[PDB]
């Protein structure tokens, strides 16, 4: 038996009603646990037997469903309310895929830059290459590496930051790392972004040897 | 003696296996207070009587046990065990459902034999005893 | 399959385990086991054997009464059991009791009341809950038809 | 309370053994089970054990290699792992759990330990300047990076640390400044790694 | 508790005193399912669980004796007699025939006092009431 | 078992208190062959036990009193004193009297409950229920 | 009031004396008093008390019975009592039970009959006095307890 989560990510601001759904393939009656984890934190239980309420836990929360349809609702998301939701079935013992919960910020555009190797790094035959990307939402951002022409290297690392404390925002790093061979018999480097509210998708090149 | 503990009755997803919301009319749960060779209205007094008895407050069930249930129908059951006959192994029952109008019927035992329930055909005369019991009623107002 | 071309068939099941609170529930394990639980943290084991674990034939009550240091519930159970048809250990709180069947028909008899044999012994221990019922769903028919 | 160590650093292959003891209850009534995430990813049940020890539960994948055990009479929870493989770095959690409704949940967890496998020695960060400050080739997870000694704290963004394919790990820091400031300060980066004593304040040349 | 064993009974000759096969419809014996004063249905039920225990098969009469019969019934009949009212032993019963019909009723004890019976005058008024509830019954249907 | 004692009864002056003369018809005692969770019943029992004893003669009590009464109803009445339910101690009786008819209702118990008796409203549902009991029966007839 | 229209609430009390001759009747004076009594001559008294009259273990219930100088009756309830669930006297004719507090149960058949700081309960023998006040006599008591 196997669980789906949806959504994988949803987003509102504090007041809005959230629903979460945790569906199975047969039917195990009335056995689901809803689990809510913090960054760094061990989880704690919210919802029990499906439907029922775990003690120490605020009213906001609510179980329903039966059969192979199971559903999470949260009325008035207060902030000490974001953090990773998880469904597990309760005979087999097994945890479902996470549901990630975010503020709400209106369509702001990223901040696209690029930067070639340093000094050292070229004496070390392996340069890397990172374009950074400050201040986005949402999340959900493409980054793509143009070799001379086009092309694709097929070896770039992502990293991703957490909602900021203050405006709640994003920073994407892009690493592309490449011994000095491919390096030398190029010419034209650049990282492609595109985004939500992004109109065209967004070039930033160099030209190095 | 007989039993004297009293009772729309209807059963919580708590109570049942692979169900959710299974309840009767009055008029079907009315023949608990009349009939004596009845399961069904033994377990829901045992159902009744564990209800009020958390709400409200073993010896308890040690000097009640006898208001709630009627003893010679374990003992009965008990000797269609020895010798060879379907007995009630206590946990199932059937009933009839009427889906146009939605009444129903009171639930009886399913038997049980050589460690295994009876087949639909095996007592399917009883079934329409029941259905017959039903029609005369359905005639009777 | 609808009879007489208004009424259907319809089946429902009955969970017991809702009543752990009042009545004792009885469960088999196997052919050999047997298991009544008192509450959500206290049983009583019931095993057919072939093996000795007291040897001596003594069997004292009075003390064991007098001490005050025991359950209630699973000394009510073994009571009631062994009234209603003999070595006995309760020091430090335990509760062992051993019939030497290889007197013994009425304890088989009441043995499958209860559960409703070359076997030399039947011992009745204490134990923690564990999820035990594999062959049979727990219920309390068996102690309330041997209460009365 | 549940208390849990044996956490740290094995190497692929090895044999690894975690503890978890518990005082506030009773031990000896308790279903428990271990649950195991990795880094970035859900939750992931390991194993799960009954009172006495009579009824072992095992991950479906997970089975064969893993041995869970339990001391009732010093209140401890025991699990052993052998012939370990590289994603088998994590954190572990034990759990106790509560029979009701008819139902396993678990009300209570530990606050987990981290197990890391992986086949390196203690390497040195390597520093870069990017015009930034990248920290490159540094095996020991944390490390610390810093403007000017805590100096300058507005727009000071980090990243998580990744794995590369070498087996080492490797970040970088950025910082937002208007164009004037360009010209203006040379700037330092201070990054800090304790399992080798490196104290590296390193200076970024503007270009 | 209550009798639990269940049962158109017909009586063989060997059940019987110088008297062929007798035997009555369904409608008479299905009072003994509902019927808590009645010698005849006790009668009729050892007489059934016997049937099955020789053709299925004293203990067992020690822990079925009430799933069959009544005690205070008994106890009952032993108190009119230390009291001097008329009582039944167990032996005698009187019913009704419609001869150009065929339907019966269901038989009663006929009573004795001090070795004898009562002469079919001392409860002259059981066999009217008796006719009056067969009447009233047939006319309803 | 069951009670097996059988009974238009008429209650004396020296019955009740403060009341001269007040008795039923036989319909509504009727009943009291058939139901078995009555106090009135059984009280009417014990009556006529006591004054059928008493002009033709304590071990008769004791070997006669389960003929008479049913120990459940008092295992009950004990049970909800003890869990905080309004209880009957045996004492007072109401029932419903058509006065131009005549025609009257089987007594029921007058409940109990903090050493005081009820409100007379505390059960307006079960007079409810009685009328309309009655009025269904009179006019089924 | 009516109920309907057409019918009318009335009400009725039993009285139960006139049981005396067949069947025992018990009733309440207060709290720490309980009075059965068995014709009209003749009944027993439970005490609920903090005070000893007798101050041994002893219970020779066989001799009592061999020595056949008693009350049927009287032997025939504390006997009832006694195996329904303690200190004996009957030497002379009389009827004295002490109980010390098996306080459980003792208590239970109290309770259950009547139908805590005291130390002791007492029974023994009365002649008929109007000692009913707070409960009226009624043999409900004893008929539960009997079955
Ligand atoms: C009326 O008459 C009928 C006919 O004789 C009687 O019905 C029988 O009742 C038996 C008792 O329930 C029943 O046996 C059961 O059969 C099912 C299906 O084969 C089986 O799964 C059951 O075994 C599980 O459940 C019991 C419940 O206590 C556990 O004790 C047992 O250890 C097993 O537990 C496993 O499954 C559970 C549910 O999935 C889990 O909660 C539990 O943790 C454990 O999980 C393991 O298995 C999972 C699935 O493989 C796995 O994912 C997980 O990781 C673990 O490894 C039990 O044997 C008979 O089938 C039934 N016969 C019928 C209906 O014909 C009935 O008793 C009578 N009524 C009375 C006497 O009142
Ligand atoms: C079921 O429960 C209900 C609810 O509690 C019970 O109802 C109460 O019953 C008691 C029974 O005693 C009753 O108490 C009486 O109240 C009367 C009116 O207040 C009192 O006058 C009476 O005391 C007199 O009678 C006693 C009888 O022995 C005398 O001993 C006593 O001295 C009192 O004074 C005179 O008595 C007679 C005259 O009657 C005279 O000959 C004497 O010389 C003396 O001068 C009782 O205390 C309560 O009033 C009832 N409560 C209510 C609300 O009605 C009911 O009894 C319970 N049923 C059963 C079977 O137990
Ligand atoms: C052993 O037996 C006991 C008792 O039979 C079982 O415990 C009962 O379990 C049921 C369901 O598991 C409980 O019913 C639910 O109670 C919820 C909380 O209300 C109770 O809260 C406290 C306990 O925390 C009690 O003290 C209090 O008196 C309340 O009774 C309710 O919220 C539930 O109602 C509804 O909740 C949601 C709300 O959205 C609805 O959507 C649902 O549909 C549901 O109807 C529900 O009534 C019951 O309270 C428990 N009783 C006790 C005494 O604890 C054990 O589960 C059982 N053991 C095993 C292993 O099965
Ligand atoms: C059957 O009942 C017996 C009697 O209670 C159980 O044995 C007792 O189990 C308790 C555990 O709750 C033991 O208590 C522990 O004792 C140690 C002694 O040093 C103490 O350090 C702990 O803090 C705790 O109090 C108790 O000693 C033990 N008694 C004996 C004589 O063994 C037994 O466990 C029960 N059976 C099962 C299967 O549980
Ligand atoms: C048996 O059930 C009881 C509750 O009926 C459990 O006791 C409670 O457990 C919860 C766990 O969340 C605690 O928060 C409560 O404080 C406990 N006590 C009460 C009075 O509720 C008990 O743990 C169960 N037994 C076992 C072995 O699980
Ligand atoms: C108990 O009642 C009986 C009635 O059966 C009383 O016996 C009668 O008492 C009167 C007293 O004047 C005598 O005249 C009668 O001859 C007695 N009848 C008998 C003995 O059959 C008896 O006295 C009463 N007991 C008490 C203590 O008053
Ligand atoms: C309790 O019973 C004893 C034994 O009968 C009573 O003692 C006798 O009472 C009669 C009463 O007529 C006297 O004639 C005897 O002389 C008494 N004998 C002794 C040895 O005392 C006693 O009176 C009864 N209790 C009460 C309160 O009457
Ligand atoms: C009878 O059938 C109706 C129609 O589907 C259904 O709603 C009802 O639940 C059935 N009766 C019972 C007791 O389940
Ligand atoms: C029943 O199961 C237990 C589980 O340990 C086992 O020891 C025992 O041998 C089994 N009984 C039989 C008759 O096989
Ligand atoms: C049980 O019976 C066997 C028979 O050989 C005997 O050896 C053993 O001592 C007995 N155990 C007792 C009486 O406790
Ligand atoms: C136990 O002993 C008996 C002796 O009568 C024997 O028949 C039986 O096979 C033994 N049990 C097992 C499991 O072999
Ligand atoms: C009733 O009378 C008819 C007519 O003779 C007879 O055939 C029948 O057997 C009688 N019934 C009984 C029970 O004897
Ligand atoms: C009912 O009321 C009438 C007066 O209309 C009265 O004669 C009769 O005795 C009453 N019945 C009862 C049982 O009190
Ligand atoms: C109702 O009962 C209460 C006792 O709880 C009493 O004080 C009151 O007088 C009664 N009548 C009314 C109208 O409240
Ligand atoms: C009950 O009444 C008696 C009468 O003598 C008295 O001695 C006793 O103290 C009373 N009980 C209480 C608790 O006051
Ligand atoms: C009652 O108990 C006290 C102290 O427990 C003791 O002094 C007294 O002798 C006992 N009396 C009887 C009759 O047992
Ligand atoms: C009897 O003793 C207890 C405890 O010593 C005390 O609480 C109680 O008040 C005493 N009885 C009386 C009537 O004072």
């Amino acid at each position: 038996i196997q669980m789906t989560q949806s959504p994988s990510s949803l987003s509102a601001s504090v007041g809005d009603r959230v629903i979460i759904t945790c569906r199975a393939s047969q039917s195990i009656s009335s056995s689901l646990n809803w689990y809510q984890q913090k960054p760094g934190k061990a989880p704690k239980l919210l919802i029990y037997a499906a439907v029922n309420l775990e003690t120490g836990v605020p009213s906001r929360f609510s179980g329903s469903g039966f059969g192979t349809d199971f559903t999470l609702a949260i009325s008035n998301v207060q902030p000490e309310d974001f953090a990773t939701y998880y469904c597990q079935q309760s005979d087999t013992r097994t945890f479902g895929r996470g549901t990630k919960l975010d503020v709400k910020r209106t369509v702001a555009a990223p901040s696209v830059f690029i930067f070639p190797p340093s000094d050292e790094q070229l004496k070390s035959g392996t340069a890397s290459v990172v374009c950074l990307l400050n201040n986005f939402y949402p999340r959900e951002a493409k980054v793509q590496w143009k070799v001379d022409n086009a092309l694709q290297s097929g070896n770039s690392q992502e990293s991703v930051t957490e909602q900021d404390s203050k405006d709640s925002t994003y920073s994407l790093s892009s690493t592309l790392t490449l011994s000095k061979a491919d390096y030398e018999k190029h010419k034209v480097y650049a990282c492609e972004v595109t985004h939500q509210g992004l109109s065209s998708p967004v070039t930033k090149s160099f030209n190095r040897g | 003696g007989t039993f004297t503990w009293t009772l729309g009755y209807c059963l919580t997803r708590w109570m049942l296996i692979e169900a959710e919301l299974k309840c009767f009319g009055n008029t079907a749960v009315a023949k608990c207070n009349e009939k004596h060779d009845e399961e069904f209205c033994d377990m829901l007094r045992l159902f009744d009587f564990n209800k009020q008895a958390i709400q409200r407050l073993i010896q308890l069930i040690n000097k009640a046990v006898n208001a709630l249930i009627n003893d010679q129908l374990i003992m009965k059951n008990h000797l269609r065990d020895i010798m060879c006959i379907p007995y009630c192994n206590y946990s199932k029952y059937w009933y009839l459902n009427h889906t146009t109008t939605g009444r129903t019927s009171l639930p009886k035992c399913w038997l049980v034999s050589n460690g295994s329930y009876l087949n639909e055909t095996h007592f399917s005369d009883d079934i329409e005893q029941q259905a017959d019991n039903m029609i005369t009623e359905m005639l009777q107002k | 399959s609808l009879y007489k071309g208004v009424y259907e068939l319809q089946t429902l099941e009955l969970n017991m385990e809702t009543l752990n609170m009042t009545m004792p529930l009885s469960c088999t394990k196997n052919n050999s086991h047997h298991y009544i639980m008192v509450g959500n943290e206290t049983g009583l084991e019931l095993t057919l054997t072939n093996t000795s674990i007291i040897n001596h034939k003594f069997c004292n009550l009075s003390d064991a009464h007098k001490k005050n240091l025991y359950d209630h519930a699973l000394m009510s159970i073994i009571s009631t059991f062994h009234l209603s048809i003999m070595s006995c250990d309760f020091n430090g709180g335990k509760i062992s009791v051993q019939y030497n069947l290889s007197v013994a028909n009425g304890v088989l008899q009441t043995f499958m009341r209860m559960a409703w044999t070359s076997y030399q012994y039947l011992i009745i221990q204490n134990t923690t809950w564990e999820d035990h019922c594999q062959f049979s769903r727990p219920s309390p028919i068996g102690y309330l038809g041997l209460l009365s | 309370q549940l208390q849990e160590s044996g956490g740290g650093l094995v190497k692929p292959g090895g044999s690894l053994r975690l503890s978890c003891t518990a005082s506030g209850f009773n031990f000896n009534k308790y279903n428990m089970n271990w649950v195991r995430q990795a880094p970035g990813k859900g939750l992931e049940w390991v194993s799960s054990i009954s009172a006495l020890s009579t009824y072992i539960y095992y991950a479906d994948s997970l089975k064969g290699r893993f041995t869970v055990s339990r001391d009732n009479a010093k209140n401890s929870l025991f699990l052993q792992m052998n012939s370990l493989r590289d994603d088998d770095t994590a954190v572990y959690y034990c759990a106790r759990e509560i029979r009701r409704a008819s139902t396993w949940s678990a009300d209570l967890w530990g606050r987990g330990t981290l197990v890391t496998v992986s086949s390196a020695s203690t390497k040195g960060p390597s520093v870069f300047p990017l015009a930034g400050c990248l920290v490159k080739d540094y095996f020991p997870e944390p490390v610390t990076v810093s403007w000017n000694s805590g100096a300058l704290t507005s727009g000071v963004h980090t990243f998580p640390a990744v794995l590369q394919s070498s087996g080492l790990y490797s970040l970088s820091s950025v910082v937002t400044v208007p164009s004037s400031s360009l010209g203006t300060q040379t700037y330092i980066c201070n990054v800090n790694h304790k399992p080798s004593n490196t104290k590296v304040d390193k200076r970024v040349e503007p270009k």
